[PDB]
DNA sequence: TAAGTCACATGGTGCCGAGGCCGCTCA
DNA sequence: TGAGCGGCCTCGGCACCATGTGACTTA
């Protein structure tokens, strides 16, 4: 479940329990934060995952269905 | 801010006898004058019959406030269907009883004044034009504003004014060219135009001049302490039947 | 009270250096303005817009603005940098 | 407190006096007699601490108010209700 | 709020009929006291011209007051 | 550590606290008794299962309101309301009568000028404005989200210093300084208060806000407005904003469908019913007029007044009703400025307009836009017939 | 600074207060022999010297320790309202492997 | 911090207190008895005004007024002379980077912030400098890679739709 | 001496938060 | 029968323009 604003640009979601939410521009993630926290959870592949989820909005489709599985 | 209550009287009552007999009910003598105005001077407002009888009653004693200064104005014309009408300023005990010796004397039936809309337009008319001691009528212009109370469901709409500056209501007279009679032929066929409102129509309980005066739907209030001739005339033809 | 007092101490301090941060920076440009471009030294064909940017103030900017959406078009838009840093191809090429 | 008065009963206790002689009083001015109602109690306590007879209108003549028992129930008069300033003449 | 209010305020404060009497006499001249001062407070407005009173008006003629006293 | 945390206890009076908790319902009472004591606790001992049964056998007792509040406020919390509790209880106050509230509205202009759309982290921005309001006052600010509006409401209350006045060790509170962040707009809503607190919070906020260019919040009206869901469709980011009155029309569509519909069904094929009007001028001169062409002048006021035929649903309140207006007509009637300075009063301007209007004593035909409730809530000066509003 | 405590100490001094005349003049009650009050003023100067000195001794100490408290307080809100170097590179390594 | 009431607290334990029992004992210890009651009395007589709690409070506002203009002296002196590059001179994602990252990374705010990033023991300096140039290499080898990547793109967008 | 400019001090309209009683009102 | 919310409404404090008169100057 996730929540939209009224341009949908500041979104927040969950892909298995880990609340990624997004700060995106004109078909293009600018920003990104990962937020929950698991003892099995780092920091630095948590920067790293960042990081690779910033760019078009097919691309995130994409690697997230990727590091999903 | 001499508040001037308005009433009609139903007969032609002359003032210069009698008049003692007021003053030894009063213990005091009144300073009555007696004028003959004609007011409608203009050749448009008509040339005959336009003779009125002024009476000035004033119960003199002390001159500071209106307490000791209640004045009296009583214009007439025989020619009328209803003959005349009183007017009286502050707020003394004595204009009750001076009234009650007015009816058991001469057998008069009074009711009080109230102006409707294009009566109170055309009181604001009269109240601009002054009358010069080298015989001429000068329009004084003041910055108007019209004031309303609307009666209307929820209680939506509570009130509304339209206020309109000193320039810009000499500039619609102008434009709509040389007349006597501004707020009747230029500022409320403006304000139709404009807005859409007829004022004639709408509920309206006061009109301000600022400085002056500012009449309201049964009462006359004015800065100045006397009250001019052509309101008292436009007041007497409001009345007639 | 004392800690409220350095508070605007350093408020005070940045408006002074904001202020004249703005006047230093007015002065700069007509100086950078009067020194600068409008000498012989200016390209002729720039003689056009400085015509219009200071001679008489159209044509100019707003017609680019205008055409960037009616054709939809981009530039080889400059490479970034700062402090006359120049881009380093060799470095680059290797990164 | 429980000792200060509050300013709502000096409305209600001097309110007709500022009518009658034309007073006009702001806030400051209220709590500003609010504060010295305290002060007047403690002088008025301080002068006279127990009441019997004679003390009372000697006091009241030291305060410079009165001249005799005269002025005590005229005062009394224009303070009192009907009842009570019978009451208090009766007494005196 | 009656002057018989003022006098429970005084016994209240100090805590049969004379007494009540003796503290109606004590209230009475509590009020010719505050009657007295506030006569004052507008004897120096209208020297001074302002229509009201002011805290500082008053404090001065209470402190002439209760230097006579 | 001048930052207020969500532990400490004010000296809040009793009695007000007591009257204050009278107007909520039961149900929200309940819910905020075991949110409070789940999250904080409380002087009474027992589970949090324990106190969900006894709130049960209380909501099946029948039990008054009055009872519950005595409780929560004698034996619960004896000592006093933490300022979460005083905070969330004026919330759920404001959730529930939403009319006792007036707002004024500001836009988050920002550099060149362009307005910026506020957008919010809200844990984050809530730490960043505790942390900056917390330089000058005692500060503790709270915030949620409305159930039915897309708003973020914050709530910011300053705390102050403190005859022998014997011992308090109070922190008296002052009166809350709401602000209301909607979800993507640069308007802010803002309650109404011109002290020298308000201008630090409204200050305070424009600097956290920012954080990469700075932000000044320019005032768009200053006659407040009530009802917060009513200054949403005014001044809020939606389809009625810059669309009122008589096109309420377009902010609404309902007289357009998609091109993919039935075109048999369209305006142009089944065609509208409408009256001939009358250019010249026939509405001063003048009884039992037929209840067919009655019916269709009725219709042509309430869509000159409210956009549609039918309206946007006694039948004369509008979509917003509005308190105050004023407007000042120019014109130019030969090389003179002609001003005339309407200004109005009501509960609903142009509900009472159009009430006018039915009554024949406002002619429809002439009536202009801005007097019919196009920009509402607007007040400002038509010149050259373009209205430009105040400042 | 220093110098209000020197003369609020010095200003209570029995000594300082008192003259050897006043003291003679007083205590001519219970003896009159001007060599025991002149050894009693003698004790006098001695020990209201001695304790002068250790007043001021700790007055010395008050100062010192309370100006180096407040300057380590100072010292630590300019720190805070500044940025060290080392830090500062410290992020910019972490940002140029994020770049990288 | 609290100086004032340590300046306060000071005075009236190790001053006033202190001294008044140091004279009694001194007095009694001198010896003798009706000698030491009197002196202490005209002592205390001649001190009137002087040690009073109106007095000492005076005292330790004097000296408080005197020790905040040392503060303000001192405040100068502190605040003109800094040490490295101080705040506000630098970008947002710069600051939060340096105090705890606030997990919002973003790329773009990162290049404009070192790109606007100022430039000047000698070591320190020189590696910032180095450090800051090779920043702003990564910046413009990263422009460039987008603005070739996206090129490249767009040719095999033309060559797919040739090939399919 | 008639008319004008001036600040000045009081008059007054509009506005609003606080709070009280009313006005049904419903269980 | 009894608690209870909502329009009313007035108190009064504040905000601002409006206003009449003495002092002073001009002709």
């Amino acid at each position: 479940d996730l929540d939209l604003d009224l341009e949908s640009s500041m979104v927040s979601f969950f892909v298995k329990d880990i609340k990624v939410e997004l700060f995106v521009k004109q078909n293009e993630i600018v920003s990104c934060s990962i937020l929950d926290d698991i003892h099995d959870f780092s920091q630095n592949n948590k920067s790293k995952w960042e990081i690779a989820l910033l760019g078009s909005l097919d691309d995130l489709e994409l690697k997230l269905n990727h590091s999903f599985a | 801010p001499y508040t001037w209550k308005f009433l009609g009287i139903s007969k032609q009552l002359s003032l210069e006898n009698g008049i003692a007999k007021l003053n030894q009910l009063l213990n005091l003598e009144v300073d009555l004058d007696i004028q003959t105005i004609r007011v409608p001077s203009d050749p448009d407002g008509g040339t005959a019959a336009d003779e009125y009888i002024r009476y000035e009653m004033r119960l003199d004693i002390s001159n500071l406030d209106e307490g000791t200064y209640s004045k009296f104005i009583f214009l007439g014309n025989s020619k009328m269907e209803v003959p005349m009408f009183l007017c009286y300023c502050g707020t003394d005990n004595r204009n009750e009883v001076v009234l009650q010796w007015l009816k058991a004397e001469y057998g008069v039936i009074m009711w009080p004044i109230k102006f409707e809309q294009k009566t109170m337009i055309k009181l604001a008319d009269a109240s601009i034009v002054h009358v010069t001691k080298e015989n001429i009528e000068q329009i004084t212009w003041f910055s108007s504003k019209l004031y309303f109370e609307p009666e209307t469901q929820d209680k939506n709409l509570r009130q509304f004014s339209i206020e309109i500056p000193r320039e810009s209501c000499e500039g619609l007279a102008l434009g709509y060219g040389n007349t006597m009679h501004p707020y009747n032929d230029a500022i409320v066929p403006y304000i139709y135009n404009e807005t859409g409102m007829a004022v004639e129509r709408l509920p309206l309980t006061s009109v301000i001049l600022a400085g002056h005066t500012k009449i309201m739907r049964e009462s006359i209030v004015t800065s100045t302490r006397s009250l001019r001739n052509r309101v008292l005339a436009v007041v007497l033809q409001s009345i007639q039947f | 009270n004392e800690r409220l007092e350095a508070i605007l101490s350093r408020e005070q301090n940045l408006l002074e250096e904001t202020r004249k941060l703005c006047m230093n920076l007015k002065t700069n440009n007509k100086k950078r303005l009067t020194e600068k471009l409008i000498q012989k030294d200016l390209h002729p064909v720039l003689n056009k817009a400085m015509e219009y940017t200071y001679g008489l103030e159209p044509d100019g900017p707003v017609t680019f603005r205008n055409d960037s959406h009616e054709l939809n078009l981009m530039l080889n838009d400059p490479i970034k940098s700062t402090a006359d840093v120049r881009l380093d191809k060799e470095e680059v090429l290797s990164l | 407190s429980i000792k200060p008065l509050q300013i709502m009963d000096l409305k209600h206790l001097t309110r007709q006096f500022l009518n009658e002689n034309r007073i006009i009083l702001p806030k400051q001015t209220w709590s500003t007699i609010q504060e010295e109602s305290l002060n007047i109690m403690d002088f008025l306590k301080q002068k006279i601490g127990t009441l019997q007879k004679q003390e009372l209108v000697d006091s009241f003549i030291d305060m410079g108010i009165i001249n005799n028992v005269d002025d005590m129930f005229e005062l009394a008069h224009e303070l009192l209700p009907l009842e009570l300033q019978s009451r208090i003449e009766s007494y005196l | 709020m009656d002057t018989e209010a003022l006098a429970n305020y005084l016994l209240r404060q100090l805590s049969s009929s004379q007494e009540y009497n003796k503290k109606l006499l004590l209230a009475c001249g509590f009020q010719a006291i505050l009657r007295k001062i506030l006569l004052d407070a507008r004897t120096r407005a209208t020297a001074e011209g302002l229509r009201e009173v002011y805290p500082y008006h008053i404090e001065a003629a209470t402190q002439a007051f209760l230097d006579s006293q | 550590e001048l930052r207020l945390e969500d532990n400490y206890v004010p000296t809040s009076d009793t009695l007000v606290v007591f009257k204050q908790l009278m107007k909520l319902p039961v149900t929200v009472l309940y819910d905020l008794t075991l949110s409070w004591f789940a999250k904080f606790g409380g002087s009474f001992d027992g589970d949090i299962y324990l106190l969900t049964e006894t709130l049960d056998l209380l909501i099946e007792k029948g039990v008054r309101r009055n009872v519950i509040v005595n409780r929560i406020l004698y034996v619960y919390w004896p000592d006093g309301l933490n300022v979460f509790q005083l905070a969330e209880i004026d919330c759920h106050l404001m959730i529930s009568k939403p009319e006792k509230f007036k707002w004024l509205p500001s836009k988050a202009l920002r550099g060149d000028g362009k307005p910026y759309v506020v957008k919010l982290q809200p844990a984050k921005f809530i730490e960043n404005l505790q942390t900056d309001l917390a330089k000058i006052y005692h500060c503790h600010v709270y915030m949620f989200k409305h159930p039915s509006l897309p708003v973020l409401i914050t709530r910011i209350q300053l705390f102050d210093s403190n005859l022998d006045k014997f011992q308090g060790k109070p922190l008296i509170s002052r009166r809350p300084y709401y602000v209301a962040f909607p979800l993507n707009s640069p308007i802010i809503f803002h309650s109404v208060d011109k002290d020298i607190y308000a201008r630090l919070v409204l200050q305070s906020i424009s600097r956290t806000i920012s954080e990469r260019e700075t932000i000044i919040f320019k005032p768009v009206q200053k006659i407040p407005v009530k009802s917060i869901h009513n200054i949403m469709t005014l001044l809020g980011p939606s389809r009625f904003a810059e669309s009122m009155g008589p096109w309420e029309c377009y902010a609404s569509a309902n007289f357009e469908r998609s091109p993919l519909h039935d075109y048999k069904k369209h305006q142009g094929l089944t065609g509208k019913k409408v009256m001939v009007r009358e250019f010249d001028d026939s509405f001063l001169n003048d009884g039992k007029e037929e209840p067919e062409i009655r019916r269709l002048r009725l219709e042509k006021n309430m869509i000159k007044f409210k956009g549609s035929a039918n309206g946007v649903m006694s039948r004369y309140s509008s979509l917003v009703p509005i308190e105050k207006v004023g407007f000042t007509l120019k014109n130019e009637i030969n090389s003179r400025i002609i001003t005339i300075k309407l200004k109005f009063n009501g509960n609903d301007i142009f509900g009472g307009l159009h009430e006018l209007c039915d009554k024949n004593l406002i002619n429809i035909d002439k009536v202009p836009g801005w007097l019919a409730g196009e920009n509402g809530s607007f007040s400002g000066t038509i010149m050259n017939g373009d209205f430009q509003r105040e400042q | 600074s220093e110098q209000l405590l020197h003369n609020y100490v010095s200003d209570s001094l029995l000594t300082t207060l008192i003259s050897f005349q006043e003291f003679k003049q007083q205590l001519q009650s219970y003896t009159s022999d001007e060599q025991q009050l002149q050894h009693w003023y003698e004790l006098l100067q001695a020990r209201d010297a001695r304790v002068t000195s250790e007043l001021e001794a700790r007055i010395k100490q008050f100062f010192i320790t309370l100006r180096s408290r407040l300057l380590r307080f100072l010292e630590s809100e300019q720190l805070s309202h500044s940025l060290s170097l080392e830090t500062l590179i410290d992020a910019l390594y972490k940002i140029n492997d994020l770049l990288q | 911090t609290d100086t004032y009431n340590s300046i306060s607290n000071f005075i009236e334990n190790e001053l006033t207190a202190l001294l008044s029992s140091d004279d009694y004992l001194m007095d009694d210890l001198a010896g003798p008895n009706e000698v030491c009651r009197l002196l202490k009395a005209q002592v205390i007589e001649k001190r009137k005004d002087a040690m009073s709690r109106g007095k000492q409070d005076l005292l330790s506002k004097e000296i408080y007024d005197n020790e905040s203009e040392l503060r303000a002296s001192q405040s100068q002196q502190i605040m003109e002379l800094v040490g490295d590059i101080p705040k506000y001179s630098l970008g947002s994602e710069l600051r939060n980077r340096v105090e705890g990252e606030p997990q919002s990374t973003s790329i773009e705010r990162l290049i404009e912030d070192v790109l606007k990033l100022p430039q000047m023991d000698l070591k320190v300096l020189s590696e910032y400098s180095n450090l800051r140039k090779d920043l702003i290499l990564k910046c413009q080898a990263l422009q460039i890679g987008e603005s070739k990547l996206s090129d490249i793109l767009s040719q095999t967008n033309s060559i797919n739709s040739l090939t399919t």
